[PDB]
C-alpha cells in the first residue's frame, strides 16, 4: 500500500525530538556526538524516514530479483494495475501535480 | 525516555500531532486491507 | 515490582512513568531516591 510503513515508536521520537531542538542546533553544536551517526540516520530526524522505509530505499533492485521485490513491496497488485497512473494517483495518496 | 522529557505544552502538541499521522497510516491500512470490497472505498473520504 | 532507579539502568516502562510524573531525568530520580531514603543500598524499591 501506500504510506503505510508506519513505525509509531520512530515518529514519537522524531516528533520529541523537533519539539527539544527545533533547529537541531544542539546538534550542531556538539559533533563529538553528532558525528556518531550516519547522515542518512540523521535525514530521518527532519524527514519522514522510518526504519522500514530506510530499509526499503536501501534495497538493491536488480533484473534477477525484480519481480521477487514486487512481490516483496506491493505483494499481489498486478504490476499491470500499478501502473496505471490513476491508480498511483490513488496508492500514493498525490495530487495531479 | 524522551516523552517524559517534554513539558505540558509540548506533550500536548505532540500528541495531536501523531494522532494524525496515526489516523493517515491506520486509514490507508484500513482501506487497502480491511475493507471489504462491496464497498468502493479508494480514498479516505470514501473511508469517511 | 522491583523498579531500578539506578542512574544508569536504563529501565522500563515503569521507571520512565515516573520520570514523566515527576518531570526528571535518571540521574534525578536516583538522587530522588537518596533523598527520601540513605539506607536504601540500592537503586532498586519495590512498587509499593
Amino acid at each position: 500500500s501506500g504510506a503505510t510503513p508506519y513505525h509509531d515508536a520512530y515518529e514519537n521520537v522524531r516528533e520529541v525530538i523537533q519539539l527539544q531542538d527545533p533547529g537541531l542546533e544542539q546538534l550542531n553544536a556538539s559533533p563529538a556526538i553528532a558525528g556518531l551517526m550516519h547522515q542518512a540516520s540523521l535525514l530521518g530526524i527532519n524527514a519522514s524516514i522510518s526504519p522500514e522505509l530506510f530499509n526499503i530505499l536501501t534495497e538493491e533492485i536488480t533484473e534477477g530479483n525484480a519481480e521477487e521485490l514486487y512481490k516483496k513491496n506491493f505483494g499481489n497488485i498486478e504490476p499491470a494495475s500499478l501502473a496505471m497512473p490513476e491508480y498511483l494517483k490513488r496508492y500514493y495518496n498525490l495530487s495531479d501535480e | 525516555v524522551l516523552t517524559a522529557g517534554l513539558n505540558s505544552q509540548q506533550a500536548n502538541t505532540l500528541h495531536a500531532f501523531l494522532d494524525e499521522s496515526r489516523s493517515a497510516a491506520l486509514s490507508t491500512y484500513y482501506i487497502r486491507q480491511v475493507a471489504k470490497a462491496a464497498a468502493a472505498i479508494k480514498s479516505r473520504d470514501d473511508l469517511y | 515490582e522491583e523498579i531500578d532507579l539506578n542512574s544508569g539502568s536504563t529501565g522500563d516502562w515503569r521507571k520512565t512513568i515516573l520520570k514523566r510524573a515527576f518531570n526528571i531525568d535518571d540521574v534525578s530520580l536516583f538522587r530522588l531516591l537518596k533523598i527520601t531514603d540513605h539506607d536504601n543500598k540500592d537503586g532498586k524499591i519495590k512498587n509499593n
